[PDB]
């Protein structure tokens, strides 16, 4: 929210473009007068992996700052893992997972929301 | 010390000869010879045993006491019964088979590896993955068993190689 409470102008040297620039510079100064919050997106990831590798993937997500939401039994031998991971950590998630899984690693992602950087 | 004052029983079929410091033991599995250190005195307990005695209580004699006693005990139990230690081999394509006295191993090398049988010891393979080493002398059996064990470097990941009977090796995981 921007609240213009005062200002100055010239009888001859006042123009709409000049006031546009003045408002932009005032906003820039206000931004430099405080801190700026950076918001990064997070994508929910649902992964199907065998139950024998649950701990390894959970710890890998632990090193990936992932927030575990729940471990759902996909079937008698695989568990669906629901978790939201920042998109930065998912750039090379697939290759490492196929590693963490003898390729067995299958997952889907979808944008969830934006959150500030920790 | 505590081991030292325990006399060593002699089985019936065992012949024991003492010549000064020297000792010789003859039994069903063969003959063996030993020598004890000067401060330690060896005697034939007439009730059918061996007695080792240290005149002093100083460090060197007290250390040599139990050493000599255990050496004599191993000496007699080698000829009365013997020594036999068992080995297994783990992994795919890892095999053993005997060529007469010699022992032949396929350990994933480009070439097969061979081990001679030194004097006074024999190899007996039971299955292509399980074999045994037998001899009358404990020290030589242990030496050759260690040499066999060192054939392939430790493998914490897949556990391939030659292992002792009940050995529990440490293992880690290569995740990638």
């Amino acid at each position: 929210r921007v609240t213009l409470f005062d200002g100055k102008a010239h009888s001859v040297d006042s123009s709409d473009f000049a006031f546009q620039m003045a408002g932009a510079l005032a906003l820039r100064d206000a931004a430099a007068a405080t801190k700026i919050n950076l918001l990064e997106p997070v994508d929910d990831v649902t992964i199907v992996v065998p139950d024998d590798l649950v701990g390894t993937i959970m710890g890998d997500l632990s090193g990936r700052r992932g927030r575990v939401l729940g471990t759902d039994k996909h079937d008698a031998d695989r568990t669906v893992i629901k978790a939201e991971i920042p998109e930065v950590e998912l750039v090379r998630y697939a290759i490492d997972l196929r590693s963490m899984s003898h390729g067995a690693g299958q997952f889907r992602r979808s944008f969830a929301r934006y959150e500030p950087m920790p | 010390s505590r081991i030292g004052k325990q006399p060593v029983p002699v089985p019936s079929g065992v012949d024991v000869t003492i010549n000064g410091q020297n000792l010789s033991v003859k039994g069903p599995k063969g003959t063996l010879t030993l020598d004890v250190a000067e401060p330690i005195s060896v005697s034939r307990a007439e009730d059918g045993a061996i007695v080792v005695t240290r005149p002093d209580d100083e460090r060197r004699s007290r250390s040599l006491h139990g050493l000599s006693r255990t050496l004599i005990a191993n000496l007699v139990t080698g000829v009365t019964e013997g020594y036999t230690q068992k080995m297994e081999i783990f992994g795919v394509g890892y095999r053993v088979q005997l060529k007469g006295q010699n022992l032949e191993f396929a350990l994933g090398y480009s070439h097969p590896v061979l081990i001679e049988a030194p004097e006074g010891i024999t190899f007996a393979v039971e299955s292509p993955t399980k074999f045994s080493v037998s001899g009358i002398d404990k020290q030589k059996v242990g030496q050759i068993s260690a040499v066999i064990r060192r054939l392939r470097r430790p493998d914490p990941y897949k556990g391939k190689g030659v292992r002792y009977e009940g050995e529990q090796i440490r293992r880690k995981v290569g995740k990638t």
